[PDB]
């Protein structure tokens, strides 16, 4: 499975 | 015996096109299981192995949702970035970001990784602690406070050493006859004479998984490595992979030459000869 | 901004043998940026049948592809696959040698 968080905008 | 899962995601902008191309291809260790395609016709998170089929409609739901949610951050990103590097709009820009985690024969926890790269350079990474970063240039350093502000680090840490892993260990459980197996390489050299006075020895190593292997000429008993083309692993199509490795030599010597495997496939790493 | 020429390979799935169905591969890696054109040809022509691997990227951010079609060999017909990208000044083709 993916990350579903910590994935932010630079 | 040691295992990854890998996420590989790339968005690239279109200048006067329309929205960036955006590609995830997920992996363990070297065998694809899922992709997403912005300009294909699905819009989905699909399947690209044959052991992740049998999850339900709830995990291709979450993980479609998950990507697009990816997708519209690299989007975002395409325009700060060219913000950040005082940038036009009359070239196309790439960001790539890749996540994951490794384990060991026991599959515990070894360690967890998650870098950016804009334009085909590293930007940001996370440590080896999945505490910190290591931010690249100036313009990483203002998303490095930015992310160390909003606490991503301790976000990834909980994915990395968490989901990750479980997911990782599930995917190794249910597909097992592919992802627990090893193909030793099947080996040969082959010879052919380029002039009257040279001749290229190229050693094979055809139909092994997993891709990891080494391939080395030795002239008595010394590494070519200078002198060597190695080419890069490639798949067969199959589920294997090939390589292979060269050198000329002057015709007469080809005795003094070995080639040398290493796979995690072989009880012992092998020696060709030509004697 | 960074350009990484592609490394091209072409070359079949099994070992190949006259009249027995096979595959036919163009691995392109190393390369940078993404955009690129990749054909397989026949007796010089753009084979219609062709697929490819969703793009990905090595350890060093560079990026490769499969382009692949089944083919059955001969003796007669000669394959290759022709590459354009931004780091090539002109296509570059690579014919398929079976003896290597
Ligand atoms: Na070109």
């Amino acid at each position: 499975e993916a990350a579903g968080i910590g994935i932010l905008t630079v | 015996g040691s295992h990854s899962m890998r996420y590989f995601f790339t968005s690239v902008s279109r200048p006067g096109r329309g929205e960036p191309r955006f590609i995830a291809v997920g992996y363990v260790d070297d065998t694809q299981f899922v992709r997403f395609d912005s300009d294909a016709a699905s819009q989905r998170m699909e399947p690209r192995a044959p052991w992740i089929e049998q999850e339900g409609p709830e995990y291709w739901d979450g993980e479609t949702r998950k990507v697009k949610a990816h997708s519209q951050t690299h989007r975002v990103d395409l325009g700060t970035l060219r913000g950040y590097y005082n940038q036009s709009e009359a070239g196309s820009h790439t960001v790539q970001r890749m996540y994951g985690c490794d384990v060991g024969s026991d599959w515990r926890f070894l360690r967890g990784y998650h870098q950016y790269a804009y334009d085909g350079k590293d930007y940001i990474a996370l440590k080896e602690d999945l505490r910190s970063w290591t931010a690249a240039d100036m313009a990483a350093q203002t998303t490095k406070h930015k992310w160390e502000a909003a606490h991503v680090a301790e976000q990834l840490r909980a994915y990395l050493e968490g989901t990750c892993v479980e997911w990782l260990r599930r995917y190794l459980e249910n597909g097992k006859e592919t992802l627990q197996r090893t193909d030793a390489p099947k080996t040969h050299m082959t010879h052919h004479a380029v002039s009257d006075h040279e001749a290229t020895l190229r050693c094979w190593a055809l139909s092994f998984y997993p891709a990891e292997i080494t391939l080395t000429w030795q002239r008595d008993g010394e590494d070519q490595t200078q002198d060597t083309e190695l080419v890069e692993t490639r798949p067969a199509g199959d589920g294997t992979f090939q390589k292979w490795a060269a050198v000329v030599v002057p015709s007469g010597q080809e005795q003094r030459y070995t080639c040398h495997v290493q796979h995690e496939g072989l009880p012992k790493p092998l020696t060709l000869r030509w004697e | 901004m960074i350009q990484r020429t592609p490394k091209i390979q072409v070359y079949s799935r099994h070992p190949a043998e006259n009249g027995k169905s096979n595959f036919l591969n163009c691995y392109v890696s190393g390369f940078h940026p993404s955009d690129i054109e990749v054909d397989l040809l026949k007796n010089g022509e753009r084979i219609e049948k062709v697929e490819h691997s969703d793009l990905s990227f090595s350890k060093d951010w560079s990026f490769y592809l499969l382009y692949y079609t089944e083919f059955t060999p001969t003796e007669k017909d000669e394959y290759a696959c022709r590459v354009n990208h931004v780091t090539l000044s002109q296509p570059k083709i690579v014919k398929w040698d079976r003896d290597m």
